């Protein structure tokens, strides 16, 4: 079974969950005793009376400035980043143009004789 | 003319003439009571176009535009009503102080039969919305944009103040109606063909390209509930208003002048449908993806064939209440969660069981559902495009590929699905933020039946 | 794996509490207090009768008085028949010599 | 209410020759008295294809001789 | 359209009803108290061959981590009761 | 192939070569008459004067439309014939194709 | 149209009828159970391959005859005349594990 | 909210990796943000990336729908991975083989109409003789200009 | 009416079995009522001729 | 559904889990039953075979090797139950599960109609406002400070008291 970036590979393969080692083992329980501090944050604050509003969940908020907020003031001009930062922006952009004045261009030069001679349109 | 702002400049006093607990209810009151006499100006019963005064004029391109900035007045009146509930009863008339101003810049500007009249009204909207924005945002960006807002558009516009000058030196009057009879053709000089970018860019900031539009997401986003109406409704779309009237003087040279910005619209008209799929916050959502309509204008005007500024009335007007629309539908949700993001509420339709009939039929104005008119402005506009070049439809197509994906997906993932039983605070709807939506839909179930009134210059 | 003690009355005494909650039932005794011919020869007077006088006042009186809304094809006409508006009555056919079948 | 559990016996079934192939190799197969509910009671196995394909064929074959001989 | 609300009863005449049917253990003197690996005679496999008559039974698989749990009869009971939510 | 030469590509009458008092084939329905009883195009054969009667029984003897199956065994097998009509002239190319290669001696 | 419209149609009755199951895996004695739905099942199933007049010929004929007696291809032909056996044989298929089998489904006859 | 409670720019100084996972409520050793190439990713963490399907479809996640708990720091791209657009779940079939029996059973299942255009089955028959020249008219023709010569 | 069994085969209601019967019944009337007429499913009956055993008599 | 999965305790849950699936990716394969239940015992034996080892190493080596084979010999469309992941009616009646917090937004006319089910509700509603912070107490007091937590699951110890958290377990919806 060859696994790839899609269709991963399951957990009854990939040899985790077999090693039961003092140091292996122990990152599952501080890794779980971390998922019950907050579980239970969540546990008690979910049906606590008088809770009125929603939970305010900061783990998609720091999500969010991330993406939206945080890339920016993160952002070091590369190479890598800045030619495959105008290949993007300039590069289609480029692509269509020399694609729609030949059509123009075609077309322009085909009434000149008058080998298109134009269907009944009035659409222009 | 006069007979119309007149009386929304008298809505003025009335809000400060007026006890606290009955002014909503009056200038609520009247100002549907201003959209009827802003209205009479449909009976255009002949071609000649209804010139009142020697500056105010009215045009079957304007008279939606008059008729539409009326009834949004109404519209967002209502919609600030429980957002500044509490606060100071001054402020509680001084935005109702501005949001009228809005109602009287605008309509002189469509009303107008000069540019400067225009211009110096293109810009005293301005003030009443960069107040809007910073002063009643609920966040701390509110002025990142604000400064964006005013300095995107000014780099465009003081060129315009140029080139407007110089056409006076050159003519004397410069108005229209004038200037599209004495209408000299163009020598294609480089002197000659700056002046397109003068007269052409403050009103491509305003219709945001793939390029300058970053004050269209940071603006919206921080506006409260009608700094975002005005700014995609009607402010959105009086940079395209100028272009069906500027670019009459300017024909020779922008036949291939406009290659770029008919591609840097088509391709970006994708890109920003491309983000909308992928995007977090909601009302950074509905933004986006009025870029990717208004982008279909831009290339409206630059084929200046008749079906084209059919196709952009149509898509103007008709993206003017579906997107006002779903920002009521959204801010229906702020104002209980307190919170943009779209993930967080994703199981509705179990508890707003009539709102989601408003996000569907609002999704498809948003999306192309045929008998309507976002359709028809989304259809002629791929038609003159086809007509223009054959190889458009490749770009056109995968929009629509695109634009029944996002507009599904905001349906999907804020009112269908698992509930958030994490949040008490869903009061299930106002009888206010519920009539929101009907003064939006119930137009364009209307304006659908008869589109003969939506059509501009051409038809 | 056998339900510790400690995971047994936080297992048992939700049940109680969930078998009273469960049992919250409507009232079968009193609940919301709420202050053929003739169901088949109205139905067809109220939709198979009364719309076709507004249909056929809009068919006979807006479509029949427009030009070209009612056009319909030709009545298919076959040799050695006549025409109710001149009595043309167009010819037969011929010979048709013979078949085998 | 839910008849005895002394009626499932495996005798005749298929389960029955089944049986044997496992005490061929000595398993017993503790199950098969649950799963036996459906090949003595009342389903008493045989299902041949040629009686749904041509279900009602002797109703109707008789009702056409009927239609065969009312032409005179 | 049918199929009858079960209410516990049904079930518990029917949980040891199936459990008669599996001919290794239960010679008709278990009860609905009675442990599996202690006062049965059970393997821990011989645990899993029970759990799947009763997901055969009513079709709502059970997880991995409840069958390593029920081990009384009437711990199925009592799990089988509180999910379908009986006692009305 | 368990090999062909190339018995026909498919054509018809690339000669009309052959006996010398060939005839004539004649249509039987006159065209203003049969063109305007609205038969098709792609449905009008030498054999369109059976078909005006399939339908004219058709047409008035509406109720009971098991009328006409007495006239369509006369049309359908009248265009059984074309197809056998055309159906010669395959094998008569064939062996005028099989007659003009043997002729290559 | 007479085909989905009945095969759904006649195959919710046991969906509905039995618990909300609907393949042909856990259920396999609808004939002895369900003399009405095994009976127009059929009525669709053997209507829908080829059955000399069940509605499965008078549409089905003049196409298997047209697509062999036509300049039109010859594999589009075979991967048709071999998928015209295939609707007899996933609808053998129904026809077997559902209706036949002796049968595979909870207790419960409700 | 506190600025030091939200995210910042790749944490050098490994003290800080001590501050952002306990920020991020995850294990020391298992936080590694982006390779710094660049681009916004700041000090957000990598996630692995699992769909939002072989989560536990038990048990019973806070955040159901979306298969999360109220921390557990959220993958980035959580607007694919979410259970409804993209799975990548294990397959029984591996990928590459799938992309061999697909584009390979088309790609010859194309070659063969190829084969079959070449020689179609084609009936031994000539073909149909219209009543009259080809009708000319009624298939399109005017009777001012030429009649046609063509006789069977 | 409402009459479940957990197991031994259930009662028939003699509405499902005799439409049931009949439906399937009226087929093979209908089919061979109309085979018995309409018994052109086989070759039609017109006589595929022969497609080369005439000797050149009507060829040119 | 009900309890948590831990990080799991030994090699044993493991295996009863493949006892567990790979039984069930046989009667796909075995659609009828007789042989389902033939070929079911052979697979008993495989594991009453290799029984009780000692030799951990082999113990796994049979155990991890066993889907490097049962990867490749499973069913594409296995049996999965409705109201089961996946299969159909999982979340089917879902739409119809709200969350009964909704229910204190009515009002007369209403409400009011029955007014007995809320003559109920408004002490339920009591019982949890007089036993909430005698129930984080409990949690607050529990000899759970250090290290290990997976949840506690603590009950209530045995007197007049009220468990922990339990208007999760109690009150969701009923399904159907
Ligand atoms: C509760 C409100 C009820 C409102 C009335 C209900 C019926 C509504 C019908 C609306 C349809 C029509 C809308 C558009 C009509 C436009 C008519 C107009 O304004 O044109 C100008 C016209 C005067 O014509 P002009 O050529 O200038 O010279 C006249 C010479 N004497 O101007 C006119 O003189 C006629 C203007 C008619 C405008 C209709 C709207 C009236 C609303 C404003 C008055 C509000 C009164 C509030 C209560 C006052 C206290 C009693
Ligand atoms: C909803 C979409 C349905 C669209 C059809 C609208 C039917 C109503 C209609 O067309 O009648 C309007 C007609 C006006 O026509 P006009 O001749 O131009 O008036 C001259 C005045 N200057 O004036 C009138 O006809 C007045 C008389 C009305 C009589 C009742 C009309 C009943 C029409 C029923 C058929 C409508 C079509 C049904 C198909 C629905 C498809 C959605």
């Amino acid at each position: 079974y060859k696994p790839a970036p899609l269709a991963t590979l399951p957990s009854t393969l990939d040899p985790a969950e077999y090693d039961v080692s003092p140091e292996t083992r122990r990152a599952q329980v501080e890794r779980l005793s971390i998922r019950a501090r907050l579980k239970r944050e969540y546990l008690l604050q979910y049906n606590d009376p008088k809770r009125v509003s929603h939970i305010e969940d900061p783990a998609l908020i720091r999500w969010t400035y991330a993406r939206s907020a945080n890339i920016y003031p993160n952002f070091r001009p590369t190479p890598k980043n800045s030619l495959l930062g105008a290949v993007a922006g300039f590069g289609p952009l480029i692509f269509w143009y020399y694609v729609f004045k030949t059509d123009r261009d075609r077309k322009e030069r085909l009434i000149q004789e008058g080998k298109l001679d134009r269907k009944f349109n009035i659409s222009y | 003319m006069l007979k119309i702002i007149l009386p929304s400049l008298m809505l003025l006093p009335l809000t400060w003439l007026s006890s606290p607990k009955k002014t909503w209810t009056n200038v609520t009151s009247y100002s549907f009571l201003i959209s009827l006499t802003s209205l009479t100006l449909l009976w255009q019963t002949d071609e000649n176009y209804k010139n009142f005064s020697n500056m105010f004029s009215s045009d079957p391109l304007s008279t939606p535009l008059i008729i539409l900035t009326a009834w949004l007045l109404p519209l967002m009146l209502m919609a600030s009503q429980n957002h500044l509930k509490k606060d100071n009863n001054v402020l509680q008339k001084l935005y109702i102080s501005m949001l009228i101003s809005l109602q009287i810049l605008l309509i002189m500007t469509f009303s107008a039969t000069e540019l400067i009249m225009f211009y110096i009204l293109f810009e005293a909207t301005l003030i009443p919305t960069l107040i809007i924005i910073t002063r009643w945002g609920n966040q701390t960006e509110r002025l990142n944009a604000g400064i964006y807002f005013l300095f995107y558009t000014l780099i465009g516009s003081i060129p315009l103040l140029i080139a407007l000058i110089l056409i006076q030196n050159h003519v004397g009057t410069l108005n229209l109606m004038i200037l599209s009879f004495t209408t000299h053709t163009l020598d294609a000089s480089w002197s000659n063909n700056l002046l397109w970018l003068a007269c052409m860019m403050a009103f491509l900031i305003k219709m945001p390209l793939y390029g300058v539009h970053l004050w269209l997401p940071k603006a919206h986003v921080e506006a409260p509930i009608a700094g975002s109406m005005i700014l995609a409704a009607i402010l959105l779309k009086l940079g395209s208003y100028g272009m069906i009237r500027i670019s009459i003087i300017l024909d020779p040279l922008t036949k291939y002048m406009a290659y770029p910005f008919i591609l840097l619209s088509l391709w970006g008209m994708i890109m920003t449908s491309s983000i909308c799929l992928r995007q977090t916050d909601l009302k950074s959502l509905i933004a986006y993806s009025s870029v990717s309509h208004m982008a279909l204008v831009i290339a409206s005007i630059m084929i200046q064939t008749p079906w084209s500024f059919m196709g952009a009335t149509m898509l103007m007007i008709a993206h003017g209440l579906t997107s006002s629309l779903l920002f009521c539908l959204a801010n229906s949700n702020y104002e209980r969660i307190h919170s943009r993001t779209m993930i967080m509420a994703r199981g509705l339709q179990m508890v707003f069981p009539l709102m989601a009939t408003w996000w569907l039929m609002a999704s498809l104005a948003n999306l192309a559902l045929p008998p309507s008119i976002n359709l028809m402005g989304e259809l002629f506009i791929t038609m003159s495009l086809f007509s223009w070049s054959n190889f458009t439809i490749i770009l056109m197509g995968i929009n629509i590929i695109i634009t029944g994906m996002y507009s599904m997906y905001m349906i999907i993932t804020t009112q269908r699905g698992k509930l958030t039983n994490h949040m008490i605070n869903l009061q299930p709807s106002h009888t206010r933020e519920l009539t929101l939506m009907a003064l939006h839909m119930i137009p364009l179930i209307l304006l659908t039946t008869s589109p003969k009134l939506i059509t501009g210059l051409t038809m | 794996s056998g339900y510790t003690p400690d995971e047994k009355l936080r297992l048992q005494q939700l049940r109680e509490l969930r078998r009273r909650w469960l049992k919250d039932q409507e009232l079968s005794p009193r609940e919301p207090v709420l202050p053929k011919a003739y169901r088949s020869s109205l139905f067809a007077v109220s939709h198979v009768l009364i719309p076709m006088w507004f249909v056929h006042y809009y068919v006979k009186y807006h479509m029949a008085t427009k030009p070209y809304t009612i056009v319909s094809s030709k009545p298919r006409i076959f040799p050695g028949d006549t025409i109710l508006e001149t009595g043309e009555v167009i010819p037969p056919m011929r010979d048709f010599p013979d078949q085998h079948h | 209410e839910l008849p005895d559990y002394r009626q499932w016996k495996i005798e005749g079934t298929p389960l029955e020759t089944v049986q044997k192939k496992l005490a061929a190799r000595g398993l017993r197969d503790p199950w098969a008295r649950n799963e036996a509910w459906r090949y003595m009671g009342g389903f008493a196995g045989n299902i041949t294809f040629p009686s749904v394909i041509l279900k009602g064929f002797k109703w109707g074959f008789a009702a056409f001789v009927v239609a065969l001989g009312a032409e005179y | 359209s049918d199929a009858p609300p079960l209410t516990l009863d049904g079930i518990k005449d029917r949980v040891l009803y199936v459990l008669k049917l599996y001919d290794k253990i239960d010679p008709e003197k278990l009860s609905v108290n009675s442990h599996f690996m202690k006062d049965l005679g059970l393997d821990s496999l011989d645990q899993v061959e029970i759990i799947m008559a009763m997901e055969d039974e009513f079709g709502f698989e059970i997880p991995d981590i409840d069958a390593e749990k029920l081990m009384c009869p009437q711990e199925i009971v009592d799990y089988i009761a509180d999910k379908k939510d009986v006692y009305e | 192939a368990s090999v062909e030469p190339d018995p026909e590509k498919i054509p018809s009458f690339p000669p009309d070569l052959g006996f010398p008092e060939r005839k004539e084939r004649v249509m039987v329905a006159t065209q203003q008459e049969m063109m305007d009883a609205q038969l098709t195009l792609q449905q009008r054969d030498y054999c369109a004067h059976y078909l005006i009667r399939l339908l004219k029984c058709k047409r008035d003897s509406f109720p009971n439309f098991l009328a006409c199956k007495h006239e369509q065994h006369d049309w359908d097998y009248c265009e059984h014939l074309d197809y056998v009509k055309r159906m010669k002239e395959f094998e008569r190319e064939r062996r005028l194709l099989q007659r003009k290669k043997r002729r290559a001696l | 149209a007479f085909f989905k419209a009945m095969l759904f149609m006649c195959s919710g009755s046991i969906i509905h009828s039995l618990a909300d199951e609907q393949d042909i895996r856990k259920m396999g004695n609808i004939t002895k159970i369900m003399p009405f739905t095994s009976s127009c099942l059929v009525i669709g199933s053997l209507a829908l391959t080829g059955m000399p007049f069940l509605t499965g010929f008078y549409s089905k004929d003049l196409i298997i005859e047209a697509i062999n007696t036509c300049n039109t291809n010859a594999w589009a032909l075979l991967i048709t005349l071999i998928a015209t056996s295939m609707t007899a044989m996933y609808s053998m298929r129904i026809i077997y594990f559902v209706t036949m089998t002796k049968p595979r489904f909870p207790p419960l006859i409700s | 909210m506190t600025k030091d409670m939200l995210p910042g720019s790749y944490p050098r100084t490994p003290e800080e990796r001590a501050a952002a996972a306990k920020k991020y409520n995850m294990r020391v050793e298992d936080y590694e943000p982006y390779p710094d190439d660049g681009m916004g990713y700041g000090d957000y963490p990598m996630l692995p990336n699992r769909s939002q399907h072989e989560r536990d479809p038990w048990y019973q996640w806070d955040h159901s729908e979306l298969r999360m708990n109220w921390g557990e720091p959220i993958h980035w791209d959580l607007d694919m991975y979410i259970r409804n657009r993209v799975d990548t779940s294990p397959t029984p079939v591996s990928w590459d083989v799938m992309c061999k029996h697909l584009f390979g059973f088309v790609a010859f299942m194309v070659f063969m109409f190829w084969v079959g255009h070449v020689f179609p089955s084609y009936q031994p028959v000539g073909p149909k003789q219209y009543p009259y020249n080809n009708l000319y008219l009624e298939r399109g023709g005017d009777p001012t200009k030429e009649p046609e010569p063509v006789v069977h | 009416h409402i009459q479940p069994r957990y197991r031994e085969f259930p009662q028939l209601t003699r509405s499902q079995v005799i439409q049931g019967e009949f439906l399937s019944s009226l087929m093979w009337f209908w089919i061979l009522w109309r085979f018995w007429h309409d018994s052109d499913a086989v070759l039609g009956h017109f006589s595929y001729p022969d497609p080369s055993q005439w000797t050149d008599e009507e060829l040119g | 559904a009900f309890c948590a999965p831990p990080a799991y305790l030994t090699h044993q849950q493991k295996v009863l889990r493949l006892y567990k699936r790979a039984l069930r990716h046989l009667e796909s394969w075995c659609i009828h039953r007789d042989k389902y239940r033939y070929f079911a015992c052979l697979m008993r034996a495989r594991f009453e075979e290799h029984k009780n080892e000692k030799d951990m190493m082999r113990a796994t080596q049979l155990l991890r090797e066993a889907e490097e084979e049962f990867w490749q010999n499973q069913h594409p469309q296995p049996y999965i139950f409705p109201d089961s992941p996946g299969g159909t009616s999982f979340e089917r009646y879902e739409c119809y599960k709200v969350p009964e917090w909704c229910l204190d937004y009515w009002h007369p006319s209403e409400k009011a109609m029955y007014p007995d089910y809320f003559s109920k509700r408004e002490q339920w509603k009591k019982l949890r406002m007089e036993s909430w912070d005698r129930e984080v107490k409990q949690l607050q007091e529990e000899t759970s400070p250090d290290g290990i937590m997976t949840e506690a699951l603590p009950p209530a110890r045995r007197e007049g008291d009220l468990p922990p958290l339990w208007w999760h377990i109690v009150t969701r919806p009923r399904e159907r």
